[PDB]
């Protein structure tokens, strides 16, 4: 049995998982905010279909948790109106018998050409080392659990400073069908309110 | 016999029926 | 065997207040709990712990100018259908009935400028004469004098004094049981202001709290609307 | 006494020889005053055939101030059982219905409706239909004759149906996601049920519904509506009473 | 013959014009406003086939007076009028509207 | 001293107040929601200038907490995305020496001509009884505190069912200037999230 | 007309299954639990559903369910629906799944009979989505996978009030 | 049997006290199927208007 | 919860704040729902003379779904007593049988 | 309330009325 | 079942109903 049911808030059952905590367990209000909300269990419960894996030469990855994809519905509304101290919990892939492996990793992340904060950028090959940043998916063994703690240079503006997850193709081959996922989610979630948008 | 109601003895058994000895 | 009974002549008649219910055609209906606060068992209860503005002239308050003195300020025949006591909770409750036995209380909330003082007099005139019309006539009865300035309102208890243990919740032609008298308030000292210019008149609210010994007995259907 | 008013809370004075109680307030007791069959409403029965207009026992409407109307709208929420007593005033020559069965069938909050024919009593010819949902079963039927009956009436218990923990009289909001002019003070089923009256009569008589509201619980007081015009200032209002003068 | 015997307690109002009406196929027969059922106990009995066209009930002491004075020496209202002598406001048991 | 500083979340100091709890103290999750957020202290902290008191014949009042005026900024965003169990805490007026009294009351409220949920409707005069629904302001004594508990026929859709506050003119007179307020605020605040608005 | 939906490797966005959670909504028409109901007038229970996936043993489908409380007008993409209460499940070794559609509403009992939009009729929708389009050994042999939608009465569910049957409609 | 037979019918009735039931069985729908995705709408106590 | 279905036996999920009971199921109680005089059947009486058609009280037939019909055919075997209540709707001028 | 007759409980309070909790 | 009146046993349970074993 590979029962991998993970709950926060949205009960993700999924067999496929084979529970990697990245660096540490999440934590105690900011050190530097003499400012007064512990977002509730609802809200801080999402699931984005990432892309559709296809001749994709080792190096291609699915890039920043979670801006641009934040706008997608109850937690989102909140971080709109300064700063947020929150780790994450998050991948799934639909395949078979006749099928490519992925090094899916949680990066603490350079790059994203000032067009940072989700898409398809390659990486510079040397995947040889992406296995050093706490993280694989192998179609010959499964289909899924990166759980991370809060990080930033003691809290931060999540509309400007992103835990950013990647997914690189170490080795796809088999039947001609697609091979299409990821269930993102905040954890331990924000300081002082901001002016009405009027 | 067929008198299983708790009102049968409204008339005590002297008036009701007979008596033997 | 069969019991012997005899129907009263009345028998197969209605009875719009039979002390005893009817046949339970639906049963076992368990009912859900109620968490709403501000509940009540007794109606007197609500009118005791709650006042209501008496309607003088069309408003709930009289005036106080620096040109009064003698004249009466407020007057009304203490009976639960006398003009002023018409719109009040305490009086409107009453009409589901036929009788009351209570002394009433009134509270005088003075609303004039905070640079205004009015000083003053209230008086209860038991039934006899034909309405005294000057304090000099009224002060010889039961009265109270009050000085606004630091108080910020006042209270007067119009008691219950009469030979009958219950009176009428309905007014009618002069009876020994309808009228309990009048309630009067007077200008024992004509109002004053920083400037007669800025502050013309002062006012005063006339709120009616049910007395502490007051109760309504006897429910009665409503007559016609008149 | 010097009152520092304005902060809601009333203010008393208490004279000398304060007066002793008697009556005990008692006659003002909510549950008590409401535990008596009132004459409220009045309708027209159905012919056994055709489709009915399911009557609904919603006594939270008021208007004709028969001192039961105001009393119900003195509270905000109300919870009580019900009990009814249909009677039936003949409207013409009280010897034209040599029988008149009346299928008074009560329904609980939510029961379906659509009642066309489905029953039929066969006997020598003719055969007289009964309303489909009218027959007997789940929801309590009462069959009483309108001939020789020394009281063409019935009457029974009807425990609180409605889903709501308590019945809201005046609702500020709406009843359905179709914020429509009607569903304002409506709220889905703030009531006691329905009743379907069918009899070979329908004409030649009416009824006089009635309500006995045992276990009446009232919440959230409200102001009590005057019910009588204003008089002439300074004076008394004069209604001809038992007492009066002459 | 339905008879709306309605009893009233000492002091109950009066003025009873129409306000009720029973609708049924046409005609519609009115009932007296204060006659209907409610506060003060109504009794509806038929005058047909009724082996005793009668009713009957309790009526506890209404009147305000600690006791009922039969013969009064004084008057009933501040209008010392010929009538209010042996009258006294409501030395009685109530009313009835048939 | 008439120090009337009231805090929830926004520290309202105001002398003027002379603390009326309406019916009861606020309360324990819905009886009928086998459904999983205790809105935090931020968010559930607002202050609407009500109107500008002016010859206004006793009877005029300022009418429904809080729809239409809900759209005004952090709590608002939340109740958008089913049902909410919450009481309230809330009036202030700017006057002088040469100045009208108001019976400001919390109604459990008919009326609002199917144009319900804030404005200037009159009332039918009989103000004679509005003093029966837990509640005055008197320019000769002050300038302000109605604190209420949750009510509804065990919880409810605040976009359809409104505690609605009123303010009736029992008796204005003095200097020709205006006489312009109210600090609204939820308390003990909502069940299951709703679909993204996309 | 069948007791199951499909799962192809060409789905994704689209909804998979949807129905207005009220004891006379299409799907819940033939069920024991729903047909029982009509002897009455009221229910107060959260329901459970079990998803028995029946595709080839060489098939995997992964997936998503979602309960949409009443408000909007039916979200029509998971990206809209996932922002509500949902569960994700991966067939492969499970061999079926269970989701409990709770009871959340202001009324202590609702209607066993559906009718024009009321605050008391509709409890919402029940939705299932293709969080990952199906897969097979060969798209050739295994076209589609299926899944059974079985309805167990919830653990807090009860019917109150018996009522005669209306007309047949 | 009665001198009647015509000029009237009857309406039998049953009161089934001490009803004991065994071996459940499936419960018959009693109502057609509606239009997919939606609700069936029977005029009730409730309803809208 | 992960269900390993197929072997008959259902499968539950149980949310948070599970909901309290009330009503107690009670209104679904077999013996109870069936202890009430239903209007089932309806016939024509006999003339005293001639030969009769002995009527038989077999209420296990159903068809017109008056919620009593279905309910009896929800079980396989049934055992209960009976109690009847004949009434008799006059079919013409209810003053032609003086007895 | 107005039911002071010693026959009111002929129908026990379950059938009579409702129940709360 | 629906018989919550204290008169149901006027006829003792032998005459009333049946009996099992």
């Amino acid at each position: 049995d590979r029962i991998e049911t993970t709950v926060v808030g949205t009960i993700i059952n999924s067999q496929g998982s084979v529970t990697t905590y990245c660096y540490s367990k999440p934590d105690r209000p900011p050190s530097t905010v003499s400012d007064p909300t512990r977002l509730g269990p609802t809200l801080s419960r999402y699931t984005f279909k990432v892309g559709e894996w296809p001749s994709q030469s080792h190096g291609h990855a699915w890039i920043p948790l979670p801006s641009d994809k934040l706008k997608k519905g109850s937690f989102h509304e909140v971080v709109k109106a300064h700063l947020v101290k929150n780790g994450w919990d998050v991948v799934q892939v639909n395949a078979s018998f006749a099928h490519g492996a992925l090094c899916v990793a949680a990066v603490p992340y350079e790059h994203t050409h000032e067009k940072a904060l989700w898409s398809e950028l390659e990486e510079p090959a040397y995947y040889q080392q992406l296995s050093v940043f706490p993280h694989l998916l192998n179609l010959r063994t499964n289909s899924s659990h990166l759980v991370m703690p809060y990080i930033g240079p003691p809290t931060t503006n999540l509309t400007l400073h992103n835990w950013t997850i990647v997914i690189l193709i170490l080795s796809l081959t088999g039947p001609g069908q697609t091979v299409p996922t990821m269930s993102v989610a905040p954890i331990d979630a924000v300081n002082g309110p901001l002016p009405n948008p009027e | 016999g067929n008198s299983g109601s708790i009102v049968q003895n409204f008339y005590m058994q002297q008036y009701q029926n007979s008596i033997d000895a | 065997a069969p019991i012997r009974v005899v129907s009263v002549p009345e028998s197969d008649s209605f009875m719009s207040s039979v002390p005893d219910n009817s046949t339970p055609l639906y049963p076992k209906v368990v009912v859900p709990p109620r968490q709403v606060p501000g509940r009540f068992t007794n109606f007197i209860d609500v009118a005791k712990q709650t006042y209501s503005f008496c309607s003088i002239s069309g408003k709930p308050y009289f005036e106080v100018t620096n040109t009064s003195g003698d004249e009466p300020l407020f007057q009304m025949d203490v009976s639960l259908s006398a003009a002023e006591l018409h719109g009040t909770y305490v009086a409107s409750l009453s009409s589901f009935f036929a009788q009351y036995r209570g002394s009433l209380n009134f509270n005088f909330i003075f609303t004039g400028a905070a640079a205004t003082k009015a000083k003053f007099l209230v008086a209860f005139v038991p039934p006899h004469s034909a309405a005294p019309k000057t304090r000099d006539e009224a002060m010889a009865c039961i009265h109270a004098v009050w000085d606004v300035g630091l108080n910020s309102a006042f209270s007067f208890n119009v008691p219950y004094s009469s030979p009958a243990d219950f009176m009428a919740v309905y007014s009618a032609e002069a009876t020994v049981v309808n009228v309990s008298g009048w309630l009067q308030v007077y200008a024992l000292t004509a109002l004053t202001s920083t400037d007669i210019a800025v502050n013309s008149k002062g006012r005063v609210l006339v709120a009616v709290s049910a007395g502490p010994d007051f109760s309504l007995r006897h429910p009665v259907d409503l007559p016609d609307k008149q | 006494v010097t009152n520092v008013g304005e902060d809601g809370e009333p203010g008393e004075t208490e004279p000398r020889h304060a007066l002793s109680p008697v009556d005990m307030h008692v006659h003002t007791d909510v549950s008590f005053l409401l535990d008596r069959f009132f004459d409220v409403e009045t309708l027209e029965l159905s012919n056994l055939t055709g489709s009915p207009a399911t009557h609904v026992l919603d006594p939270f409407g008021s208007t004709a101030q028969l001192a039961w109307a105001r009393l119900l709208n003195t509270c905000t929420y109300f919870f009580s059982d019900l009990e009814l007593s249909i009677q039936f005033k003949f409207t013409t020559t009280p010897s034209s219905v040599g029988e008149g069965f009346v299928w008074v069938k009560w329904f609980p909050v939510g029961a379906p409706t659509k009642t066309t024919d489905a029953w039929q009593l066969e006997g020598g010819g003719n055969s007289v239909r009964i309303q489909q949902l009218a027959v007997a079963g789940m929801s309590p039927t009462v069959v009483f004759k309108i001939a020789g009956s020394r009281s063409q009436a019935c009457g029974f218990s009807v425990p609180y149906t409605s889903m709501w923990r308590v019945v809201p009289v005046f609702y500020n909001g709406w009843g359905a996601p179709t914020k429509e002019k009607a569903t304002y003070n409506w709220l889905p089923g703030a009531h006691f049920g329905s009743i379907l009256l069918t009899s070979d009569a329908h004409d030649k008589g009416g009824c006089y519904l009635r309500y006995r509201f045992p276990r009446a619980n009232m919440y959230c007081p409200r102001p009590i509506p005057p019910a009588f015009t204003r008089p002439a200032d300074k004076t008394r209002h004069k209604f001809p009473t038992n007492i009066n003068k002459q």
